[PDB]
């Protein structure tokens, strides 16, 4: 909004503001700083230097009432410390990325390689603990875990996606970062939990969101 | 196997399989025996070999490598195929002293006959490529034979579906690259790529970057 200078003077409150006051605001809120009024020039603006004849002297109770709320919010949001709040009000576009990500995780958990190769780009690259610090390319590296473990092992696992954050980087590209919590049964039949942090880069190709790169840190997804 | 047939020289050997020239002594034949050390065969590999044998048993056609028998022993399963001696079609062509469109058309006619037979039996090969186009023998007019149904799928009539991303890059169809449901037409795209190569000797789609190739 700021970069676009996307402000206006909505009615009714602005209907009683003088044109000269709106004019001075316009000249200060000029996107191009080369064309923005300077401090010396503003001091000569009629609303400033001819206030007696230009500025309204009507009482603006609605401004006082609104300033009270503005001040109250400002004192509540006064962050004494760096505060980082998750995302919970997602647009439809961001929810689309969350959905396809969860569809991909679901396909992995169910060992459905057909769904995996449908959702993942053929040129997928990946950093993951299973790859020992190497960047792997294609489906080969991941095919091994489908053809063996993902369906061979018969034990219950529950996946949790914590605090997803989605960046929209163009109409057909997105980035998602989330914590992947996995509950599972270990060899001795005891319940365990493991954590991974995962980034997935998505590109909409042929009308379908597809995963072109991902980066896992922490634990490896196979128990 | 030794029961009826007789083994001879080795023609190849994979991870779990060894292939040798064979002969049905009772009938003076000569086949290719795929000797599988079942003790080395995994579970997922077991699933794919069951599929390939069932499909091969279902396809009986001159231009398709025929599966003649399947029999098991002590952790050792035998698959008796046709004996193919002529090698790759593409390798034979470069050795010829004359080669024209008529020769290419005679080849594609046989390839289409095999593809049509597969499709008529609800089977899609999905990996038509030069390595799978063999000549029955080194005879002057040997028959072209379609080979290796390890990626072949079984489809329901003309119903499209997503069977997975499989094939060889240079021969993959647009629908598979778009991640759309697909079926028999993927083989006809591959045929078109093969036909293009048979006429000028270079592929219609080529690029060092696979991403650009797929575009």
């Amino acid at each position: 909004q700021i970069k676009a200078g996307a402000y206006d003077f909505p009615s009714p409150e602005w209907d009683t503001v003088t044109p000269e006051a709106k004019d001075l605001i316009n000249k200060m809120l000029t996107i191009n700083p080369a064309k923005r009024i300077t401090a010396s020039e503003a001091l000569k603006h009629p609303w400033i230097c001819q206030r007696s004849t230009v500025a309204s002297m009507m009482h603006r109770q609605e401004t006082v009432d609104c300033l009270k709320k503005f001040n109250a919010r400002r004192k509540l949001k006064g962050a004494i410390l760096t505060t980082m709040l998750a995302t919970r009000n997602f647009s439809a576009r961001k929810q689309e990325i969350i959905k396809v990500t969860e569809q991909l995780i679901e396909a992995i958990n169910n060992g459905c390689f057909e769904a995996y190769t449908k959702i993942c780009d053929p040129g997928l690259t990946a950093f993951e603990p299973e790859a020992l610090g190497n960047l792997v390319e294609g489906m080969d590296f991941h095919r091994f875990y489908f053809e063996n473990a993902l369906s061979k092992s018969n034990k219950p696992i529950h996946t949790i996606i914590l605090n997803p954050h989605v960046h929209l980087v163009g109409d057909d590209a997105a980035c998602i970062a989330y914590i992947r919590l996995t509950q599972y049964m270990d060899g001795s039949g005891m319940p365990k939990t493991m954590q991974s942090e995962e980034t997935r880069v998505w590109h909409r190709r042929d009308g379908k969101w597809q995963n072109v790169h991902f980066h896992r840190s922490g634990s490896p997804t196979v128990p | 196997f030794t029961d009826e047939y007789q083994l001879f020289e080795e023609l190849g050997k994979g991870a779990f399989s060894v292939v040798r020239r064979c002969m049905k002594i009772p009938t003076g034949q000569e086949y290719a025996a795929k000797i599988i050390n079942t003790k080395k065969l995994s579970a997922r590999d077991h699933q794919k070999l069951e599929r390939e044998a069932r499909i091969c048993r279902l396809l009986k056609h001159p231009n398709i490598v025929r599966l003649h028998d399947s029999i098991s022993e002590e952790g050792f399963h035998y698959l008796v195929f046709d004996l193919v001696t002529g090698g790759e079609l593409f390798e034979d062509i470069v050795a010829r002293e004359y080669y024209s469109e008529a020769d290419a058309s005679h080849c594609i006619q046989q390839i289409l006959e095999s593809v049509n037979h597969c499709h008529l039996n609800g089977i899609v090969h999905r990996d038509l490529k030069p390595e799978n186009l063999l000549l029955a023998s080194k005879s002057k007019g040997a028959a072209v034979k379609l080979a290796d149904f390890g990626l072949a799928i079984e489809v329901q009539g003309d119903q499209q579906a997503w069977f997975g991303f499989a094939g060889t890059p240079g021969y993959l169809s647009p629908e598979v690259l778009r991640k759309d449901p697909y079926g028999k037409p993927v083989d006809m795209w591959a045929c078109g790529v093969i036909l293009y190569i048979l006429l000028v000797g270079y592929p219609p789609f080529w690029d060092e970057d696979q991403h650009r190739l797929y575009q």
